């Protein structure tokens, strides 16, 4: 999208991750494991229903109204009641249309963001222990195990413990 | 329906306070009383869809 995550810099979306939107694959000594992100999980379904209650909300009531459909030729007066109704019916289906469209592109951008948000926010965790490896993984430099993965994950993780053996083994 | 004659029918809203006055010389085909008006979200369709519960 605007971001250049999602079908960016980011190859292509896992079907395998069923319980979140967003989340992160990881390597390491133990082996390879799978978590899903709620929050921005959250963040993007949120955004998306607020704006589905928007569009989805309350009709308008209408009773009375003027005749749509005429069995005689009359002239001036119902050539008026087509035409306003006409005008009405164009102006209605160009609001949905563009509706439709904006929204839809923004729904797309929104989620880019909040995909390159979680990227964001954890390279910003990793400090120097880590670099960007442009596919939208991280190498770690020190010996990360599953509890450390989670520490990542969960938003805890203290650099400057690694840091050491990071910065050595990264130069 | 049997006839080469016709009546045409015309309407008359009398507000509170005003009068009804009916004038003919014949030809007049006369009410026998008015029907009450209301305001309100009623309304009139034309379908040919069967009404269901
Ligand atoms: C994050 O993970 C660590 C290690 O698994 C755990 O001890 C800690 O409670 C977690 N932090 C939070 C706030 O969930």
């Amino acid at each position: 999208g605007i971001f250049g995550a999602i079908a960016g810099f980011i190859e292509n979306g896992w079907e395998g991750m069923i319980d979140g939107w967003y989340g992160f694959r990881h390597q390491n000594s133990e082996g390879t494991g799978q978590a899903a992100d709620l929050k921005s999980t959250q963040a993007a379904i949120d955004q998306i229903n607020g704006k589905l209650n928007r569009v989805i909300e309350k009709t308008n009531e209408k009773f009375h109204q003027i005749e749509k459909e005429f069995s005689e030729v009359e002239g001036r007066i119902q050539d008026l009641e087509k035409y306003v109704e006409d005008t009405k019916i164009d102006l209605w289906s160009y609001n949905a249309e563009l509706l439709v469209a904006l929204e839809n592109q923004h729904t797309i951008d929104l989620t880019d963001s909040e995909m390159n948000k979680l990227f964001e926010k954890t390279r910003r965790q990793l400090r120097e222990n880590a670099e960007d490896m442009g596919n939208g993984c991280f190498k770690i430099y020190h010996k990360c195990d599953n509890a450390c993965i989670g520490s990542i994950r969960n938003g805890t993780y203290d650099h400057d413990v690694y840091r050491d053996e990071a910065l050595n083994n990264r130069f | 329906r049997g006839l080469s004659s016709r009546i045409s029918i015309y309407w008359t809203i009398v507000k509170p306070g005003d009068i009804l006055v009916i004038n003919s010389n014949g030809n007049l085909i006369a009410p026998r009383g008015y029907f009450k008006m209301r305001t309100g979200k009623s309304s009139i369709m034309r379908s040919d869809a069967p009404i269901g519960t």
